[PDB]
């Protein structure tokens, strides 16, 4: 009974390291999308000065 | 319209953080009630940064304190202006951190870090626009350091477009709390170098050498090296709390003093640092601020500055002197000490002076500089976790946790990679 | 013990070993 | 909250346990009553006594705490005592037949029909709780009742709470001096239950309280009472920190965390200081780095060890009222450059820093005097091994030719437990061997 | 209104009346004399008195109660007591020849000559009452005057009152301690009357008594006193709201509508609380939670079974005194979330919240303390139905060689009725069995 306890908790932290590893990843995009938001500005840019 | 949010994680930090508070209420002349007593010009337009505008003129502090333990709150309220804050934000769970990164962020970090996220957004979305966030922490346990890594990744993936600013303490093998401490900087290194815009150097053991050898007081406590800190951090905050002629603010500090994300420290500093005996007899001038400013014995890092070369270094002042010495102090400064800074790149130095003086002082001025100094610091940490993670002790806690050892051969790695990079821009030639 | 006495100059080796390292702090300092 | 259990059983721990409650008593100006009598002079109690006691709704105080022994001699004994309006009868179990250093009977005959009522009363007492860190089990190694009694019941508790802390505090039978005979007999099985099945133990004996008590204490004609108080003042010392507040807040979880090493490795080296008489505690300055530098001396020690034998891996360090953190700065670095403690090539530097603002208190017909601060540290090391090597020796000589062990195979145990048991203690010694082998 | 009339038959339904009065007398104020002569110092009785007892022209106090016994022993022992001022001579009914442990002259020779006269008096005691609820019939399986009298009553009291409530309160034979040996030749006649002809049945016995007052009244020597004492505490406590007003009333219909879930299963499970002595009841923090979950623990049940065998289906819940709403639900959210605690996996949740504002009183002499508050619960599960079995058991072993039989068939009654019973109680645990299986 007390080695499926821990083979229990075992498997909780490893979905928390799962929830974590989402969490990068979302930052990562986060930093993404503001270099392509930097991207259109600089078009937006282009237009006016054309 | 721009203010700041201000974060509290960890005993130290809320300790600390408190500190700030109870100094800039008496600074900006509030009553431990919560009306207004000042009797100040400044003291009324941007006061809106740090409070809100409520009914009667009573302004509300805003600080969300985190934490793991119920004790710290019926120690920090029984305060003299512990009534004043907001029960909501101080968020507390039933079980303490036991000085564990893992198992804090594991455990703790999952079922109680909804309120705190919730609190915080509602405090965002009450402001019209916001500029950063800033968080005092410790790393010397669970609860600062285990809480603070993942409330910053959490804020800077909702709200990229902020200033994530921090006053992180630094261990030290001198001066040691936690056994585990070494494993507990290595995993929140890793966190600082990824997901932080800026971190500031704090220790203990210098600022206690400091107020030994120069303060010489009679029986220094933890709440002298707090109106240190909160001292040297309303000196930071002056630029925008109090505008003068050149003023500027932290994002503008954090582009100009870090030339590569990968190394965002600082090493801060006030100046003028005197005994009880020593304030009667003062001559208040430039070169002799210059002096205490630029030597390493008034500097509060447990290293010695003159091994490497200065990177980037701004020196904010506050009162009412000059334009004209800071610029030929600076001058004659890189002219003789030629041997001490990046040849590279000139004029290393950034000049600011706050036209508003403090309350209580006149002259005032703080040091915010890059050295490279750090570095020892860094090699030491590697080398005590080396060691450490050679045998593997003190590794069952963290294993029984959950969490594997890889995260642990994954940071190592970031250090080296860390140190090395440093070691390596620390000898930068002009060419072959 | 036989395995005693070998334990013990094998502790005895360790503590040969711990007066190098003594040797070599002192040196350092 | 902060809240947890002690269990006390056999005459030892039930002795114990009422020491430690009447220092609670009377540090926090607990009447004997269990009310609040003193409406015309107050003179304290304005506290957060819920760690240990509880509120009623008529302002009694109850303890928490379990009183278990075979013996009813015992219970008697307590009963007709001045504290009998204390606690409740019902946390008071007697016994119809009792152990009396035996772990056969005590753990398979005698252990196992008194089993639903203490567990009933433990799960009571549990929820009565709102926050659960660890418990006290206070027991002896010697005493039968407190050896097999303390296995069985302990070997439930590690499985039906896992994430609740397991202390362990008991006496070590002393190499020089003993009581009984069978002592070994009873320790060499209750020690693979407290290694296999705990977090933690501590091991102390009575021979270092003598030496300590007419070296410092001067007395000629000792007694258990000093004994006591002794344990009861580390006891405090250790949760000092829960009761109340302090600069740096030392509680259960963060220390038992860094003083445990290994799974294998937790027995940790206590050491009460100043242990000193009211004589010795007045012509004497005190200050941190003097007992700091004395909490070392091997005369000092509860157990009969010289540490420079070995070396240290861990060490846990705390402090009890008014002290300065430039005296433990100090003291600190005193001891980091001092080249006669030894320690491993691994670990620099570890500690912890308790500042308690609430100085100790004293006890009116005790021998301790008014200290205005205190200390005590846990620390790890391999020289403390040559005594699970003694204790070992004593049962190899002793189980050649079976001396005394019919008499355990008629009451019913497996006689192979006894290899078990000798091989899993040489199994740790090795370990602590190899532990303290550096490279 | 809400007015009730109680039947008692036998010796202990005569008693368990006296006592219920007694306790009704006394907590309501109402003096032995039957008057107010309280004109000094008042010490209440403003109140609805009107559901137990009658108002005159001159301010006297008629119990509304059936007191008939065969044997007038009881009757004259009651009679020369010092309430006989209170009740009247025509409701204490007389007789010449009793039954004492027999069901066949009870039934037929003894029971048929006295009817028309109790039917009389009841058909009285019902007109002199407006607005009748149910019935509280108090006899005994064991008494044969309790049995076959009980039986041929209810038999025509259900087909004179179709639409009125008819309870049962008597006593189940223990089955290890018994008073007589001819106890279960009653029971398996009573049972059948009181399934197919009855809406509701409670059991009860003295061995469970005699263990929670030894347990927790810690008591060496019991009597019978006691055991009235808890019988009309827990009547007082379950038609508390029908004398008194709350929070939300709980009438006897609207838990008797709910405590019957199937015509063949209306058995439930009385567990009273808290059942303590004086010194039990004052180092002691009460609270609900505690209460409730110590409600489901076997040792205080009245009926010897693990709750753990079966599972419950339905669930009455009762409370008296000062409580507070927030215990309840943190109760109900401890207990629904409880795996000891075993229910059909088809009914999430179920049970009733009775608030009473007036606490408990206590009687001068009694053994119970002064309460804040008091708790009842009427559970149904099928663990009980061994019970039964064991019944059936004895029934089937003393029948195949016919012993005390003869007397039976000399008396006057068909031997099959013996059968008819074995096979309806065969029946029964048959539909008992099905219900607790579930999918």
């Amino acid at each position: 009974r007390r080695l499926q306890e821990e083979k229990a908790m075992k498997e909780l932290v490893e979905q928390v390291t799962e929830a974590q590893k989402n969490v990068k990843i979302v930052q990562t995009k986060l930093v993404k999308g503001r270099q392509q938001i930097v991207q259109e500005v600089i078009e937006e840019s282009r237009e006016l000065l054309q | 319209m721009r203010e700041i949010v201000h974060l509290q994680a960890g005993q130290c930090g809320n300790q600390i953080g408190a500190k700030f508070w109870e100094v800039i209420s008496d600074e900006h002349g509030i009553d431990p009630t919560g009306t207004y007593h000042g009797d100040s010009d400044l003291q009324l337009e941007r006061i809106n940064v740090y409070y809100n505008e409520a009914t009667g003129g009573k302004y509300v502090p805003r600080a969300v304190l985190v934490d793991l333990e119920p004790g710290t709150m019926d120690s920090v309220r029984s305060g003299p202006f512990g009534q004043i804050f907001r029960p909501d934000n101080f968020v507390f769970g039933q079980s303490g951190a036991g000085n564990n990164w893992a198992k804090g962020h594991y455990t703790e970090g999952a079922e109680l870090v909804d309120s705190v996220l919730d609190v915080v957004r509602k405090e965002a979305e009450s402001c019209d626009c916001l500029q950063g966030f800033q968080l005092t922490h410790s790393l010397g346990g669970g609860t600062g350091s285990g809480m603070g890594t993942l409330l910053i990744s959490k804020i800077r993936e909702e709200y990229p477009d902020r200033i994530m600013n921090t006053f992180s303490v630094v261990p030290s093998p001198k001066v040691s709390d936690t056994v585990v401490e070494p494993y507990n900087a290595t995993l929140s290194v890793h966190q600082l170098v990824e997901n932080t815009d800026e971190t500031y150097c704090i220790d203990n053991e210098a600022l206690y050498d400091i107020c030994f050898r120069t303060l010489k007081l009679t029986t220094p406590t933890y709440g002298d090296l707090n109106h240190l800190v909160s001292a040297t951090m309303s000196g930071v905050t002056t630029c925008l709390r109090f505008p003068g002629q050149l003023n500027a603010d932290l994002r503008k500090l954090a582009v100009n003093m870090v030339p590569f994300p990968r190394l965002h420290f600082f090493m801060p500093g006030f100046a003028p640092l005197t005994s009880r005996g020593s304030q009667q007899y003062r001559a208040l001038t430039v070169p002799e601020l210059t002096q205490q400013m630029f030597d390493a014995k008034n500097m509060m890092a447990a290293c010695d500055p003159r091994h490497g070369r200065y990177l980037t270094v701004a020196a904010v002042f506050r009162g009412r002197m000059s334009m004209k010495e800071v610029d030929e102090q600076m001058l004659n400064v890189q002219n003789k000490n030629s041997s001490y800074f990046v040849e590279w790149i000139p004029n290393n130095v950034k000049t600011a002076v706050c036209d508003i003086p403090p309350r209580g002082l006149k002259m005032s001025a703080t040091f915010i500089g890059n050295s490279t100094a750090i570095q020892e610091l860094f090699k030491r940490i590697s080398e005590q976790f080396t060691a450490m993670f050679r045998r593997k002790a003190f590794l069952h806690w963290y294993t029984g946790e959950g969490m594997d050892e890889m995260e642990f051969t994954e940071a190592e790695s970031n250090m080296n990679d860390l140190v090395s990079e440093y070691q390596q821009y620390q000898d930068a030639t002009a060419e072959e | 013990r036989a395995q005693e006495e070998m334990q013990h100059w094998l502790e005895l080796d360790q503590s040969r070993e711990r007066r190098l390292r003594a040797r070599q702090e002192a040196n350092r300092t | 909250m902060r809240e947890c259990i002690s269990i006390h059983v056999g005459q030892a721990g039930v002795q114990i346990g009422n020491a430690c409650w009447e220092l609670y008593c009377l540090e926090h100006g607990i009447q004997p009553d269990g009310q609040m009598p003193s409406d015309k002079t107050i003179g304290g109690g304005d506290d957060s006594f819920n760690t240990f006691f509880s509120e009623t709704g008529a302002g009694k105080h109850v303890p928490r705490a379990v009183f278990v022994d075979l013996e009813p001699t015992v219970v008697d004994e307590v009963r007709t005592g001045t504290y009998r309006q204390l606690f409740h009868p019902e946390q008071l179990i007697t016994g119809k037949e009792d152990a009396a250093n035996n772990y056969a009977r005590g753990h398979y005959t005698i252990g196992k029909e008194i089993v639903d009522l203490v567990l009933d009363r433990i799960r009571k007492l549990a929820d009565l709780c709102t926050g659960l860190q660890g418990f006290l089990i206070f027991h002896s190694f010697g005493g039968g009742t407190g050896s097999g009694f303390a296995s069985l019941l302990m070997e439930r508790l590690s499985v039906d709470y896992g994430k609740k802390s397991k202390l362990e505090f008991a006496i070590y039978p002393a190499p020089q001096v003993s009581t009984a005979v069978v002592e070994p007999y009873n320790s060499i099985l209750t020690t693979h239950t407290t290694l296999e099945h705990s977090d933690c133990a501590f091991m102390v004996d009575n021979e270092a309280i003598y030496d300590i008590c007419r070296r410092n204490l001067d007395i000629e004609r000792p007694t258990y009472t000093n004994l006591n108080r002794l344990i009861g003042q580390i006891v405090s010392s250790i949760t000092a920190s829960l009761r109340f507040d302090g600069a740096l807040n030392v509680d259960l979880t963060e220390f038992q965390t860094n003083l445990v090493p290994y799974p294998r490795i937790h027995f940790p080296l206590a050491t009460y200081a100043p242990v000193i008489s009211a004589e010795k505690a007045y012509h004497e300055q005190l200050s941190v780095a003097e007992i700091t530098n004395a909490c070392f001396e091997p005369a000092n020690q509860m157990v009969k060890c010289d540490p420079r034998h070995g070396k240290y891996m861990a060490c846990c360090m705390l402090y009890r009222g008014d002290v300065v953190p430039k005296d433990v700065n100090a003291a600190i670095a005193t001891i980091k450059t001092k080249r006669t403690i030894q320690f491993v090539d691994w670990c620099p530097t570890g500690f912890k820093v308790g500042i308690n603002y609430q100085p100790p208190t004293v006890v009116p017909g005790g021998d301790l005097a008014k200290v205005q601060r205190a200390v005590c540290m846990l620390s790890n090391t391999t020289a403390i091994a040559e005594a699970w090597a003694r204790l070992d020796h004593k049962f190899d000589l002793m189980y050649a030719k079976r001396a005394f062990v019919h008499w355990y195979v008629g009451e019913g145990m497996e006689e192979g437990e006894f290899s078990e048991a000798r091989e899993d203690l040489a199994a740790l010694e090795k370990d602590y061997e190899e532990v303290g082998v550096d490279s």
